[PDB]
């Protein structure tokens, strides 16, 4: 059985890794964030792109060329719109995540800030009794110790 | 993680939509009364 | 090829929220906030003593 | 039987509450299904308009 | 100063800035008015020992 | 969850007085008072021996 | 501070919550003045064993 005491300071540094754990944790998810919303950006320029060759094409009254251009135009354009949906999506997920990280962030430093506080006055108050057994203040001769039974003998 | 959430959340009540009615409206009267004396002060 | 990586985008975030979540109750067990006395730890077991 | 009885209960107790947690959890969930077929039910009136 | 030049909207945000910084400032405050007496305490008991 | 730490409240207090209680005719058991000579042990036996 | 200012209604609803701190308050007070005397004769028994 272990002391209560003694379970402060472990707890403590479990959490403590566990702090910088999620923190590593959440700037990986910023960064594929970051990339998804490339990927979408690239799509939507080639889009674009495919646009633009179709407006060239209409030009000189060759229709043909413009319209299979143009259907080739929505593949890129339903992408965009699924990636901008995802994208718009998980912005107030990561918002979320990182407001919940300051608190606990705040919080443990707030705990850190009284371990100490607590753990010296139960030293104070163990080391009180300690040295009140040996030699017994006598105030009732109920008991003492050390001081007597070496005085019986 | 849903269960653990409202897990946590059990174990310790979340402020009720009274006590943050009353923050915010004791918190505005103080916005107002600073920025009332700061305008007044100037002058 | 396409729909693996699209899971593959969303593996992350899901860790994340759930260690969040985890860390949570993990030091809220810990010194209990107390606004019920229902029950705290870690700061009334060394009180008490 | 006093401290026996009363470690009982202390153990019952935290089980009521995970109970009342995961009977939360699935509430919510059902909530979300149905505001998904909503959406969806919306979404084929916009095609029938 | 931003209330100089009559540009009342800056003056209100900085005040509505200043609010946390106030509150936190109250709640170390306390704290402290609070830790105090016990070192005192505690200090009286290490002389006495 | 209120009325459980209401009755742990109170076990502890039944526990003592239970206890003080019992230790009461513990050692009113051996060398009794003589208040009366109805019995007395330890102190009469060894006396008669 | 809210019946300032001449928001009776806040008032009477603050109010309202003050009883049941009031209620639990005088329920501690009053067990809290059962058992001082309890603890005091235990104690005197202490002294004489």
């Amino acid at each position: 059985q272990e002391a209560p005491e003694d379970l402060l300071e472990r707890l403590l540094g479990e959490m403590e890794l566990e702090l910088i754990e999620l923190r590593r944790a959440l700037a990986q998810t910023i960064a594929t964030f970051k990339s998804t919303e490339r990927q979408r950006d690239a799509q939507q320029l080639i889009a674009q792109r495919w646009y633009e060759k179709a407006q060239a094409a209409l030009d000189r009254g060759n229709e043909q060329l413009a319209r299979e251009a143009l259907g080739q135009r929505q593949s890129y354009q339903s992408h965009t719109e699924a990636l901008g949906k995802s994208l718009g999506e998980q912005r107030a997920l990561v918002e979320q995540v990182r407001g919940q990280l300051q608190k606990l962030e705040r919080k443990y430093l707030e705990l850190k800030s009284q371990k100490n506080l607590y753990l010296a006055r139960l030293k104070s108050a163990i080391a009180a009794q300690k040295i009140e057994e040996i030699a017994g203040n006598l105030d009732n001769a109920s008991a003492s110790s050390l001081f007597e039974r070496i005085e019986t003998k | 993680i849903l269960e653990l959430e409202a897990e946590r959340e059990l174990l310790n009540p979340p402020p009720s939509p009274l006590d943050k009615k009353f923050e915010q409206w004791e918190e505005q009267q103080a916005v107002e009364a600073t920025l009332a004396a700061m305008k007044a002060r100037r002058s």
